[PDB]
């Protein structure tokens, strides 16, 4: 790009030192000067704008880290954490789950199993449209008693017209750090690892 | 402006400058008229819309009146004869100069921190240039035609 | 490889003229006038990539921007309840109306789940735009309304002609959901809605 | 397809004794590509402007819970429910466009009776924010309520048009007929540009 | 857009009305002119749109200034507050100061002077690098005595082998509000006045 | 540029051949080409102001990061004990960036005198950034004295050494607009580039 203004002069200085006096070359300045030199200046200065915009992109990519720290995003998964608070009489609370649906389904069911794998809860959330829907399990098993504290597996089966649809299970994940990978700014979920902004279906 | 003759020149260039002896000049040591002497202890200078040039001295909180800078108006602006430097000298067609305070007697105002840009529009000059260059081409064509006529006439 | 499509097109039609001498020796520089042409596009199209990356950074920043607040969304639901503290005063979620025409005669009628009117609110004159008020949580007789939900109907009229009115209701923002279109304000009970459809952010 | 009807119509008076060279036609197409790319960038830049508007709208939510300085003469005075609470008054302000050296704030109660006189002094051109101490002329604690403030600014014996300003807590952000508006509650709905100062 | 397009349209009618009837201009270049003008008009509106982006970014920055309300920033200035809190035994603390250097200097001398003009202490730690270097003075006399609470000013002189350097002094300035004035939206520093956001070099 | 291209246009007009004048069908072409370069110059400068404003915005909005603690490049780890009775020894967390995954990761923690106090084996670490929290205990299992310690992290995959850069945690006190800008002034450590800052806690 900068070679245009340097290979232009070498050819030009040749024609200036090798003019024929009887037939002097007035096309050295007819169009060669103002048109091509400026046409070089059009491209050579488009190097800077691409460089300037690249520098601005480099500055902007750090604004993600400059922004606040995540308080917990909603990510694909099946793990639900349940426990009891330090205070006496605290109601057991579970980390929220959810489903991503490409198309609306006329039936949505949720199967919650303990670490042993046996089904501990069956839930009929209801009717959902195409998109990401997030809910919170009450922490009650089939009989309505308090579930043991720990980890649970949620499987959401949703179908429309008797045909099973692509239902992506989603689990809550608490954000704890702002990492910088080889690709860009990423969120750190701690135990779950690191996650990207694009795959974050929802933020809580 | 005072030329080295003691005559008068006139310029619309107010990018005034300070010489070694403090007189106000304009790009060439042109000692402006009437004589105006910036003090050595000048801190800041101001020039109102009536042309009074007053300076801030150290310690004193007052713009002491150092000089007055009045304009000159001719009855025919076009008649002036330039001698370069954007200076014009009085001539018989321009008319006698009328020296008067800014703002009054048809004159203008003096704006500090401004320079007046040339009244040349590039678009107008370029369209004028196109017209003129075509006329020039046609005239050279006519000269060449007469050349050919004569040289054949002699070939006869 | 576009350079070879013309650099060798030049030097396949110039590596013959020099033999046969129809020499101009002066149009020869059209190589550079064409390389700057192909490169002059090579940087505009690639600038579109950088500007798209900037756009992506814009959505990333929009996603990072998060606030826990309330919004004003179209609807007729007004909630009423009391706190766990003894002697708490019933408070109701603010409602409102969006009118594209100024209205002088505006009445807010509040009905319970049974369908009967519990409280009628006289609003009065309203200018063009969005207005948000708060129901006191008391019936027409002044008694405290029972805890639950109520339906608000706002009738707006200007000069004796009833104007179309958009009922509004308060909704707490619960999250930002990345759907097939972008960021949606997941309000929970109200659901998800776009930023523009929010009449007021409280 | 602007430069395409021009391009197709150019290939009619084509003059085989001197036609479009390959260099000109390739340049002409490429030069068209230059125009298309710039316009594509121009439409793209507008989307970024809208995104920036959305970002600033999201940033403006911090104004909720914070008070703006808006034109007005109302100062609210109130005392906390806790024992020993000192009555406090909402901050006010003055907007000026000319240099002033003698500024008087006459504060009157809801009945209009002059309860306090304050001498602010010299003020430059701009917005100046002040706070009433809550003390009337005799120094006693003013009762809670609304007070009307008249601000008179003068320089060298001539009075200047002084714009009184007052505190107004921002209650929400409204998407009105024009865009982002600041609903201040008691003061009403206001915009962003008129905001003298945020507190 | 039409500011240049109307002016560039006079160049079309000047070329069309002033072509040599013997040797007219080929229409091949005519579409090049129209393409070139569209290129010029496209760039012109790009600058107009981008300036609006600059103004919007300035407004967003002014809005973001409300995030750190009640804190303090270091902006071009020399005013220094020295004092102590109400708790007994508080060491006389001096508000943070700073120096901005266009070029690195191997010998920087910072002398602090009280309201009376008396020199309280000069700091000789060594060189100070280019950029903004801020320090928190201990608030002590030249002999170790706690400085009286009041106003101070620092004179910072940098030397490069006997050649001085021009530096920008900065002082901590608590912001009590963000005020929209005649020029833009400035930050009211209270005693220090109102200042824009672009000269903010360092905050605390 | 725009001025310097007008002179090349003025030169031709005042030096065109008198009896063989040049064609007139380029003046608006050349000026438009000249006006193209001038337009880009106006663009090019305005982009720089946008970069400066973005830098200032990054410098701002960082009061949350100032209040919080971040991990910065460096081998320093601070260990301390609370003044309260029974306080658990606190240790600043560290980290390491791996360009390539490694199977053997060794963390050698030494006192300010250089004597090795602790040796830890982490194991497999994939490409990216990893964070750890030292227990504040030396090799023998006793709590290390409160102070600064130097950490050397060596990550190798199958006997081939890979780049492992230990990180240091420090408290932020300010954000500086230095010669370039976006410096993270922390006090004893000094200023840190925001891009080179690893994570915010």
């Amino acid at each position: 790009a900068a070679d245009l203004q340097s290979s232009f002069l070498t050819l030009l200085v040749a024609q200036l030192k090798n003019q024929d006096p009887t037939n002097p070359l007035q096309n050295n300045e007819l169009t060669t000067q103002l048109a091509q030199i400026s046409t070089v200046s059009g491209i050579e200065k488009l190097n800077t704008t691409l460089g300037a915009i690249s520098g601005q992109i480099d500055n902007s990519q750090s604004l993600q880290a400059t922004t606040l720290i995540g308080h917990g995003v909603m990510v694909p998964g099946t793990t639900i954490l349940a426990g009891k608070g330090a205070e006496e009489g605290a109601v057991t609370s579970t980390t929220p789950f959810g489903v991503e649906l490409q198309q609306p389904a006329d039936k949505v069911t949720a199967t919650i199993t303990d670490k042993d794998g046996r089904v501990v809860r069956t839930l009929e959330i209801g009717e959902l449209r195409a998109g990401v829907h997030t809910f919170t399990w009450d922490g009650k098993q089939t009989d309505g008693t308090t579930v043991p504290n720990g980890s649970y597996n949620i499987a959401i089966t949703a179908s429309n017209g008797g045909t099973q649809l692509v239902a992506q299970p989603l689990q809550f994940a608490l954000v704890q750090g702002v990492t910088k990978g080889s690709n860009g700014n990423l969120l750190d979920l701690g135990t779950y690892g690191t996650t990207t902004l694009d795959e974050v279906r929802q933020i809580i | 402006v005072m030329l080295p003759d003691g005559t008068s020149a006139y310029t619309r260039d107010g990018s005034f400058q300070v010489d070694q002896n403090g007189q106000l000049v304009t790009a060439g040591g042109f000692q402006v008229q009437p004589a105006i002497t910036i003090p050595a202890n000048a801190l800041s200078i101001t020039i109102g819309r009536d042309g009074v040039v007053s300076v801030t001295q150290q310690g004193q909180a007052a713009p002491v009146q150092v000089g007055q800078l009045n304009l000159t108006t001719f009855m025919n602006d076009t008649g002036l004869e330039s001698i370069g430097e954007n200076l014009y000298i009085e001539t018989q067609s321009s008319g006698a100069p009328n020296e008067s305070t800014p703002g009054l007697n048809g004159a203008g105002l003096l704006y500090q921190g401004y320079v007046e840009t040339s009244n040349v529009n590039v678009a107008e000059e370029l369209v004028n240039m196109i017209q003129v260059q075509r006329a020039y081409e046609i005239n050279s064509k006519a000269v060449s035609t007469t050349d050919q006529m004569l040289q054949k006439l002699t070939q006869l």
